RNA sequence: UCAAG
């Protein structure tokens, strides 16, 4: 049930019925890189040009592209170096 | 090499100026010549310049020090005698 | 041009794409093959 | 083209030990023979023989991979008893059973020749 | 804990057939006696050719198939042979190998048919079982075949042209009375050549004492090998493969203690 | 954000044990120091699976609310998920 | 033009940038394997040698790779480059001078691909996400990928000229990420429907329903063969269940000892009598089903696709929500090897013998086709006299075709009853659908008793010639033969006209294959798009790329869809 | 009779030939399901056998001919008119329906290896190169040659030694990858020598050449074509069918001391689960092999028409019966491993099997560290360029369902196209910068202080590039 | 450097550049002949 | 193209027979006859002779490429 | 060359004009097997779309019978769409009507 | 002359037509080849109906 | 192939 | 354009 749930409320998230079509995905406010790699491609890309639409870079596919490190899992998180307990501890080599 | 690296947090999109299309253009006064060979291959103000990009694999284009890896390519610019509509 | 044998020919190879020093094996160019790539009647058109 | 040479299932590679015998931690007085270059017509023999003999628990072969060429044969013993040494007993025994059926086939090719 | 004492009858014996029952044997031993028959028993049988001219319509990697499957008589001179491996003499010499050598041209109009006759060997021992002919290729007039072939000693786990034998019939229990085999329908199978029942009853009745014993064989020869001395040869390697095991046995049990 | 009022799970989520692995075990191979003895490992991922099951991972997991804060858990805070 | 470069498929946007071809893949055919593990996977040597793994040099694993680096590319576990400090590459295959084979800490050895690197492999289409599993490498002399049988299931493959694809990890960063999301024994449960994805299959299966019988009674040295295969075998023999007249073991005694740990489990075999649980002998079952493992050991039933395949509360599933999933993948290595060794003992057949039953059965199909028609011919009369009365909501076409349909459906599946009566236990047909591993019902009882109506869009077989089937028949005929009902069964044989029904149904089921092919793909392709950037973040609420909060807690009870199974309440239905 | 039709006014010759010719070579069509019937349409025309009997003098790329064609020992008699007797195009099989090991399972096949080195199955692949010494360029020449290192500027390092004076090697000659077939050199205009023109092996042929013809072509160049010659033994990848739709690679091979044997000592040549038969419901391969049975003992090749009504498996049945056998074709096997009878008795018949075109040799490849394409500086495409497969938008869609970003990174960006490029920080357009110089400037700002490295695909430096050749500014800002 | 012809089966020695024709017949269809080094051929 | 030496389910040299086969043929023996009388006996060998189709005969019919 | 040019590249027209060529005909002959050789001589090809899904141009017909083969259609994106001649069929060639 | 006709091979207006089989041998043509394909630019072509 | 409200 | 899934 998650699985249907899940897209049951992506497509009445807005409070109109978003079609996974090209016209009901790429009319929601995401990204244009993200809207691009979907369908319309470079008319979205024009309409963001003339309009000045900026892409956050928040998006998987945005990320994608441009060979950044993905927001997906593994790349939620930054991890950080432990001085402290990289001085305890038995450094043999 | 020494400039740092960073990572695109914003894609910033609109339509290019003339006047930063004429600065950025590295060919300067348009593309004059429709032939793209001068002189045997290179045609200064002409399709393929050597300073637009590098040529033949082993060349280097006027701007950079590319050896057809390092250089991106450059762009150029045509000053249309009258303007037209983008479609 | 190896950098470490003045005036070397250097081999090309084809598995990668590339002219390797035949006496040291060093790789001088790392993928410099890429794919490489009628004058006759007429001319330029 | 990567077809393996005929030769290399029989024949030992240099550096590589017909049998070697390595213990079997999990239960007493067992061992674990690993023959290479072998297949199932030794084993099957030395299995056998070896579970004839009634101070031998448990014996049995298995071929690891057939694309491989190896024999791992496990026995088990009684205290008071060895598997290495009925290991040995069984070869003794197979080869006594082989040169006495030599002796009979040929005394039966002889009597069935002239007579 | 010792091994049983077998006993051998043979009921046929002819030029090309031998046919024997092993008694007081266990199935392993039997069915690995029957495993070296086909894989262990060595033969000598061509390897090696060059082929100087080859006119034929077959290829040269044809004809040098059809020459290494051609059996050739390996009576008594396979024992003396050595292994090429073994053998010190770098490639191929007269106490490792055995030469044949072969031309023939077609001039006569009529198609010459180039057969195992043709071939000649520099060993009289050693000849291709001709004392019809296996034909290896059709010549028609102004094709020629010259070629020259080595012959080496083999066993059949390399390559079936060293294979001894046609057919090994092996058969236990003819008829089914430890039910090794549970027919569906008792009635409907055949009866064995072996078999000892009457015609009414179609099987034994069940016998949980017993176990497998009185092996039939069927040993047939592709002329190579008499097909008695295939039999002996395979009991003398395998003795010779568990003596070989017992020697490395041994050193590998003194080296660890 | 303040190490208290720490909201996320303090287990440790099944992609943060595979970047966790695989940067202690890709630092490892660049010689780092080994904080765990090892029993003739050499392969880094192994012993950097060792250093997790002691807890001695020299690293701290920055995890980002969507709302922008960060909170700092380190590797010996978290839970294995094992 | 710019814009036709980048607009369509194989444009700069989609095909060169969402996904692009890429280094260190290789393919070629796939070939079966049952010794090798669930996660290994068997590459051949040349492609083992032409894909290479950078090593970087420490001062662990100095000598072995410079022992590596001194092999080269020609012997096989060899190393192709070196990567120096400065970024210099030293290609060994090219004389390098023995100044450079000397290797010191940071330096990068290319060593070829050896036993156990880590893989992705992968078989297009990928429709799931167990269509990319991270698999062992385990080298084998011949030039085909192998996996094991089970691992088939979740790629839809089958060894018919199927083709794989491998990409190997080049870092030990994305290395370890596939070593623990994506290898095979992670992704035996699928979060979309909480089941296995990997389950028995094949010879297996049949197999362990036969090796599950209480018939099966093995003796000594069969006892012993079959455990030298169990992998995690305790080394202590099993107390037989026969200790006299003679030492007999159980095939149910030797499958306890495969079966995991101490896993309870109750499932019921495919030919339960369903009288058998309210009367008695409801736990002596006559027919030995009702498996029950009890403390990890298999008291009693028959093992078959139920219990051992991939359906929910499966042996396997159990196995895998309480043992784990390393002691899972043992589990279904064991079980393959075991049965597989004891598989060379029985065996399985099927031949024609299976095909043909009883004359009396024979007798009784023919005349069950015999009333069919009649009673189809006395429609038929009734409708030319207008004594038939349509049905509500129907035309008087639709109603007698719809007459025609049931009685032509029940002869149909009464001569198959008749079928599936005569076969015997002995049948292999039955053994593989009873087991589950292949065929079904409806499929033997096309091959003894009537192959069915042959429909095309829906109805039986048009009027393609002027008011008749084929021109062999008169014009305006309703009967079963002319319409395309198949009497015969595969094994009698069809005649002629029956044959080209039979082509024209068979046909049908070919055009539905290829077209619903291309539909699906679209529709994934455009939920995927859609829904790609939802994710569970920190909070635990489901958001998109924008932040926007799709649920407030994964599947409103923030739980994933794996760990989860079927329970019921108890509560609800009892009357107070 | 009943009366049903009393004005017939034309009567069908023989129903059996409402079929075609490749469905016509199927035994029994009728006794088998209709996708199966349709699929071994398909299969028969990959089959290999004596294609032409004049294969010798054609040149033709891509021919296969099989060693020892058999004529079908169940044929139809519609088979004559289709000349399957004279050229045949696979081999009467002993086929055993049996699971033995497990390597059998799913579709594939349990072959035997003392068979395949007695020539079961065995082919020969030839592959003709051709080549034209053009003189129509205007200062270029195409001569052929054997060029030489020294001599010209333009070489490849692959053995040359091959090559005889006239740059074409010589029949009989054994050639490996990547070795020189014909040896073409262009003369070079020297604008201010060399460029080589040779032609190469494609990989892992290994072959030796058959015939190398040199005459003069349509347009009078000198034209060469040379045919190279590889047998190919089967092996444990080989896609082999039979004529009811089965079709399977081979799983293993196996000697003939451990094929399953039996009392007669016929073990069989190939395997097959059992698991095929009862879901593609291809009674005919079973029917088959009990004809074949039938008329390997009688020595009368077995009637398959379609609609005979004459022939019924009882029939067949019982004319097996009269040969010692068992009615259905069953017989009693032993285990070759062990020597112990098998309970189940498996079903054993000579079944006509095909060897299809489709082998893993030609269909293997392996890609590490190759050439990149021009336009995409990503890798080429195709076995022949030794091109990577691709990692499509659903395998994308797969990584990020599994999370792994890393390796998906890996996969997408670092393994197929990495690049670096030097963006200015005050405008997102890329700036012109020179490493070896060390001075990094940008147009339109007349900035040089304010420069970045961003790395990002090829591709999608390109895309940006092209966005702004349409007047769009992809400004990638960092901040 | 002998080519052996198609329509005559005569052997003729053709130096380099020079026509492609067979004296005695005028064919245009010639073959190289087979190389003088030989090869090994297991029977396997 | 050829008549098999060595049957291939078997190993028996059946290469010898093909003539003879052929001759028996033309003695108006029935094939059956004419294999029991060469000697194969088992079905596997009998396949060999009964389903060769001996093509070297047509390739023959072409002249050589070489006189 | 204007019949050569049709039958090489095997599009049905002019050189200059693509416009209302056909492609599909004048295809390379099988040479893998004399079934194949026979197979495309006999073949026929409906000019429907392969793109376009509709199911009817692809199913058999009745009247299919004894003129085109059942059994033999390529399997894939040409179900139906190609066609095999029956062994009996023979297409007319063609008569003055006077 | 007007030009050229490509000619389908075995047709009657080919060479090879009302050739007895010895004779197609002779010309290096195999007997049993069907015919009814053109060879156009040394390829074998078939125009599919 | 079997009925209507089956398969083909 | 033709095959392989
Ligand atoms: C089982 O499903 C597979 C997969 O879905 C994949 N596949 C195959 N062709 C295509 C295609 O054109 N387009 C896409 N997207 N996928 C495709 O192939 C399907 C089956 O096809 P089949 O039905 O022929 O498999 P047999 O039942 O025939 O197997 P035998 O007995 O021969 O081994
Ligand atoms: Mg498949
Ligand atoms: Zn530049
Ligand atoms: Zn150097
Ligand atoms: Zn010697
Ligand atoms: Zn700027
Ligand atoms: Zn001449
Ligand atoms: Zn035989």
């Amino acid at each position: 049930y998650r699985h249907l749930a899940l897209l049951c409320d992506t497509m009445t998230c807005r409070g109109h019925l978003m079609a996974i079509t090209r016209h009901g995905v790429n009319r929601q406010d995401t990204g244009p890189l993200m809207k691009c790699s979907f369908e319309e491609t470079v008319d979205v890309l024009m309409e963001a040009a003339a309009h000045g639409e900026s892409d956050p870079m928040k998006g998987v596919s945005e990320n994608i592209m441009l060979g950044q490190l993905a927001p997906a899992g593994t790349g939620c998180f930054d991890l950080l170096l432990d001085a402290e307990k990289c001085k305890y501890g038995m450094e043999i080599p | 090499s020494a400039c740092p690296l960073r990572t695109i947090k914003r894609v910033q999109f609109g339509v290019l100026s003339p006047d930063e299309l004429k600065r950025m253009s590295v060919t300067e006064g348009g593309i004059k010549y429709p032939e793209t060979t001068e002189g045997g291959r290179p045609k200064l103000g002409g399709l393929m310049d050597p300073r637009q990009g590098v040529i033949e694999r082993t060349g280097r284009c006027q701007t950079c020090a590319g050896n057809m890896t390092e250089c991106p390519g450059h762009f150029g610019h045509i000053e249309l005698a009258k303007p037209v509509f983008h479609v | 041009t190896c950098p470490n044998h003045p005036d070397a020919i250097l081999v090309e190879d084809y598995r990668a794409g590339d002219m390797i020093c035949p006496e040291c094996g060093l790789v001088v160019g790392d993928r410099v093959i890429d794919v490489g790539s009628n004058p006759l009647l007429s001319d330029g058109d | 083209m990567n077809a393996p040479p005929a030769f290399e299932s029989f024949l030992l590679f240099e550096g590589e030990k017909k049998i070697t015998i390595n213990k079997d931690t999990k239960v007493p007085n067992a061992c674990l023979f690993t023959i290479n270059k072998e297949d199932h017509t030794l084993g099957n023999i030395i299995k056998s023989q070896l579970l004839k003999d009634p101070q031998v628990l448990f014996a049995g072969y298995k071929v690891p991979h057939p694309l491989e060429h190896k024999i791992i044969i496990r026995v088990q013993t009684t205290p008071d008893y060895s598997p290495q040494e009925a290991f040995t007993n069984a070869i003794t025994d197979l080869i006594s059973e082989l040169s006495l059926l030599e002796e009979r086939f040929r005394v039966a090719i002889k009597d069935k020749q002239e007579g | 804990p010792y091994a049983n004492q077998p006993t051998v009858r043979i009921t046929e014996l002819t030029d090309e057939n031998v046919k024997f029952i092993i008694e007081n044997t266990d199935l392993a031993v039997a069915n690995s006696i029957r495993r070296v028959f086909i894989a262990e028993v060595p033969i000598i049988a061509i390897d090696w050719v060059q082929i100087d001219a080859n006119s034929s319509v077959l290829h040269d990697e044809f004809i040098a198939h059809r020459l290494g499957l051609i059996p050739l008589t390996s009576d008594d001179i396979v024992d003396k042979l050595q292994y090429s491996r073994d053998c010190t003499c770098e490639e191929f010499c007269p106490e490792c190998s055995v030469e044949f050598t072969l031309d023939v041209r077609c001039n006569e109009d009529q198609t010459r048919h180039v057969t195992s006759r043709d071939l000649i060997s520099n060993s009289p021992r050693v000849i291709p079982v001709t004392s019809d002919d296996i034909l290896i290729v059709k010549l028609r007039k102004g094709q020629e075949l010259r070629l020259r072939a080595y012959a080496k000693k083999g066993f059949g786990k390399e390559h079936a042209k060293w294979n001894p034998t046609a057919g090994v019939a092996f058969e236990y229990d003819p008829d089914n009375a430890l039910r090794h085999t549970v027919y569906p329908k008792p009635e409907e199978w055949p009866k064995s050549e072996y078999s000892e029942l009457d015609e009414d009853e179609s099987q034994a009745p069940y016998d949980p004492n017993g176990k497998p014993e009185r092996f039939y064989y069927n040993v047939e020869s592709c002329g190579s090998l008499r097909p008695e001395t295939i039999v002996l040869s395979a009991l003398s390697g395998l003795k010779k493969k568990l003596s070989d095991l017992q020697t490395q046995l041994s050193h590998e049990i003194q080296s660890d203690v | 954000q303040a190490n208290q009022k720490r909201i996320t799970t303090p287990y440790m989520t099944k992609y943060e044990r595979a970047r966790v692995l695989g940067t202690r075990a890709l630092q490892i191979a660049m010689c780092a120091p080994v904080m765990v003895e090892l029993e003739g490992e050499t392969d880094p991922l192994l012993i950097a699976m060792k250093e997790l099951k002691a807890r001695k991972i020299p690293i701290i997991i920055r995890r980002y609310l969507p709302d922008g804060s960060y909170e700092d858990w380190g590797v010996d805070e978290l839970i294995i998920s094992d | 033009s710019l814009k036709q470069r980048l607009k369509g498929k194989e444009g700069r946007v989609r095909g060169n940038l969402m996904g692009k071809r890429v280094d260190f893949s290789a393919r070629t055919v796939i070939t079966p394997d049952p010794n090798l593990s669930i996660d290994q996977v068997g590459v051949p040597r040349s492609i083992a040698a032409n894909m290479t793994f950078a090593e970087i040099v420490t001062p662990f694993n100095i000598d072995r790779l410079q022992e590596l680096v001194r092999r080269g590319n020609s012997q096989y576990p060899g190393a192709k480059y070196i990567i120096r400090d400065n970024g210099d590459r030293i290609d060994l295959r090219f004389h390098p001078k023995p100044s450079d084979l000397h290797l010191q800490t940071g330096y990068k050895v290319e060593r070829h691909m050896c036993d156990g690197d880590i893989v992705i492999f992968n078989r297009q289409p990928t429709l799931h996400k167990m269509s990319m599993m991270g698999h062992r490498v385990r080298i084998l002399p011949w030039s085909t990928f192998r996996l094991n049988l089970s691992v088939t299931t979740p790629y839809n493959a089958d060894f018919d000229g199927d083709e794989m694809n491998l990409h190997l990890p080049q870092s030990l960063e994305t290395r370890a990420e596939i070593q623990e999301l994506a290898m095979v024994p992670r992704m035996i449960v699928t979060p979309q429907s909480n089941r296995p994805v990997m389950g028995i299959v094949q010879d297996t299966l049949t197999a362990v329903r036969k090796f599950t019988k209480r018939d099966v009674f093995l003796e000594r040295g069969e006892v012993m063969n079959l455990l030298m295969f169990l992998s995690t075998w305790d080394g202590k023999v099993p107390q037989p269940a026969i200790l006299k007249p003679r030492p007999l073991w159980t095939g149910k005694q030797i499958f306890s000892l495969i079966i995991p740990g101490h896993i309870n489990c109750i499932r019921t075999h495919s030919t339960h009598p369903d009288d058998e649980d309210s009367g008695p002998y409801k736990h002596i079952s006559p027919g030995d089903t009702k498996v029950v493992v009890e403390n990890g050991e298999l008291i009693m039933g028959i093992l078959c696709k139920k219990s051992l395949g991939t359906s929910a509360g499966s042996l396997v599933h159990i196995s895998y929500l309480e043992m784990g999933h390393d002691i899972t993948r043992l589990f279904y290595s064991n079980i393959q090897t075991v049965i597989n060794n004891w598989l060379l003992i029985e065996g399985h057949t099927i031949g024609i013998g299976d095909s043909i039953a009883d004359s009396k059965t024979y007798q009784d199909i023919q005349n069950t086709i015999k009333k069919a028609k009649q009673d189809v011919i006395e429609v038929i009369e009734k409708a030319h006299n207008n004594e038939l009365e349509p049905t509500p909501g129907n035309t008087l076409r639709q109603t007698f075709e719809n007459q025609v349909n049931r009685i032509l459906n029940d002869a149909r599946d009464k001569t198959g009853s008749s079928a599936q009566k005569s076969l015997s236990e002995y049948n292999n047909f039955k053994s593989m659908v009873v087991s589950g591993a292949k065929g079904s019902k409806i499929n033997i009882s096309q091959v003894i008793a009537v192959v069915g109506q042959q429909n095309v869009e829906g109805k039986r077989i048009p009027f393609g010639f002027k008011h008749r089937t084929l021109p062999h028949f008169i014009k305006d005929d309703y009967g079963p033969e002319s319409r395309g009902f198949v009497e015969n069964s595969y094994l009698a044989g069809l005649t002629p006209t029956e044959f080209f029904f039979h082509a024209m149904g068979g046909r049908e089921g070919l055009i539905d294959t290829a077209v619903k092919t291309a539909e699906t793909g679209y529709i994934q392709r455009r939920l995927i798009k859609s829904m790609e950037s939802v994710m569970v973040k920190y909070d635990a609420t489901v958001r998109n790329s924008i932040n926007q909060v799709v649920q407030l807690r994964y599947g409103e009870d923030g739980l994933a869809g794996e760990s989860v199974e079927f329970q019921n309440l108890a509560t609800l239905k009892p009357s107070n | 009779e009943v009366a049903y039709c009393s004005t017939y006014t034309h009567c069908e010759i023989h129903p059996s030939m409402i079929l075609g010719v490749c469905a016509s070579i199927i035994p029994f069509p009728d006794h088998n399901q209709s996708p199966r019937n349709t699929y071994q349409s398909a299969m028969g025309k990959q089959a290999m056998g004596v294609y032409i009997t004049n294969f010798h003098v054609r040149m033709d790329t891509l021919a296969h001919v099989l060693y020892y064609p058999q004529k079908p020992l169940v044929t139809t008699r519609s088979m004559e008119y289709l000349r399957f007797r004279e050229l045949p195009a696979g081999i009467n099989s002993i086929v055993a329906i049996a699971s033995y090991t497990g390597y059998n399972q799913e579709d594939s096949v349990i072959m035997n290896r003392s068979a395949v080195d007695r020539g079961f199955f065995r082919s020969v692949f030839y592959r003709s190169y051709k080549e034209q010494e053009s003189k129509k360029g205007f200062d270029q020449e195409e001569v052929f040659e054997k060029p030489t290192r020294e001599t010209c500027q333009g070489m490849r390092h692959a053995i040359y030694d091959k090559l005889d004076d006239d740059g074409l090697i010589a029949p009989g000659v054994r050639v490996s990858g990547d070795d020189v077939i014909i040896g073409k050199t262009v003369t070079l205009p020297e604008n201010e020598t060399k460029r080589d023109c040779s032609t190469f092996l494609r990989t892992s042929e290994t072959g030796i050449v058959d015939q190398v013809m040199v005459t003069l072509n349509q347009e009078g160049y000198k034209f060469c074509k040379i045919r190279v010659r590889s047998v190919r033994i089967p092996q444990i990848g080989d896609k082999f069918a039979s004529r009811h739709g089965q079709k399977g690679t081979c799983g293993i091979q196996y000697r003939q001391e451990d094929m399953p044997f039996t009392c007669e000592g016929i073990t069989p040549d190939i395997i097959i689960n059992p698991h095929a038969i009862p879901s593609r419901m291809t009674i005919g391969h079973l029917i088959e092999c009990l004809q074949g049975k039938v008329s390997a003992n009688k020595g009368e090749i077995g009637d398959a028409t379609p609609f005979n009504d004459a022939v019924n498996v009882q029939k067949i049945s019982n004319l097996l019966s009269d040969y010692g056998y068992h009615l259905r074709g069953n017989e009693v096997l032993y285990n070759g491993f062990t020597g112990r009878k098998i309970t189940s008795q498996i079903f054993i018949g000579p079944t006509y099997y095909q060897r299809l075109k489709h082998m893993v040799d030609d269909k293997i490849h392996s890609r590490a560290r190759g050439p990149i394409q021009i336009l995409n500086r990503q890798p080429m495409e195709g076995r022949s360029r030794d091109g990577g497969l691709r990692f499509g938008e659903m395998e994308r869609d797969c990584q990020i369902a599994h999370g792994a970003a890393q390796f998906l990174r890996e996969r997408l960006f670092e393994a197929s196209d990495p690049y670096q490029v030097h963006v200015c920080n005050l405008c997102g357009i890329m700036a012109i910068a020179n490493t070896r110089t060390h001075t990094y400037e940008c147009r339109g700002c007349r900035n040089k202080t304010q420069i970045s490295l961003v790395r990002m695909p090829y591709a999608c430096k390109l895309l940006f590039q092209e966005l702004m050749s349409m007047s769009i500014a992809p400004r990638m800002m960092s901040v | 450097m002998i080519y052996i012809c198609g329509e005559c089966h005569t052997e003729n020695e053709i130096k380099s550049r020079d026509p492609i024709r067979c004296r005695e017949c005028g064919y245009r269809i010639m073959y190289k002949k087979r190389t003088k080094r030989l090869v090994v051929f297991d029977a396997r | 193209m050829i008549i098999p030496v060595r049957c291939f389910t078997c190993g028996k040299i059946v290469g010898n027979k093909w003539e003879a086969y052929l001759g028996l043929l033309q003695a108006e023996y029935t094939e059956g006859d004419a294999l029991d009388a060469l000697g194969l006996k088992r079905y596997c060998c009998r396949r060999m002779l009964l389903a060769h189709v001996d093509l070297i005969e047509k390739l023959l019919n072409y002249a050589p490429l070489e006189k | 060359d204007g019949l050569k040019y049709s039958l090489a590249t095997g599009n049905w027209g002019d050189q200059k004009k693509a416009h209302q060529a056909r492609a599909g005909v004048s295809q390379v002959l099988n040479r893998l097997t004399f079934a194949s050789t026979l197979s495309h001589l006999r073949r026929l090809n409906s000019p429907i779309g392969r793109d376009g899904k509709l199911a009817k141009p692809r199913q058999l017909h009745n009247t299919l019978w004894g003129m085109v083969c059942p059994a033999e259609t390529p399997e894939g994106h040409a179900v139906g769409l190609v066609k095999n001649l029956a062994l009996m069929a023979y297409i007319s060639v063609g008569s003055q009507p006077s | 002359f007007i030009g050229k006709i490509p000619i389908m091979l075995r047709s009657t207006y080919c060479l090879l037509n009302g050739l007895t089989d010895r004779d197609l041998c002779e010309l290096n043509e195999c007997p049993l080849d069907p015919g009814g394909y053109f060879i156009i630019n040394g390829s074998e072509k078939v125009l599919i109906a | 192939i079997w009925g209507i409200g089956c398969n083909p």
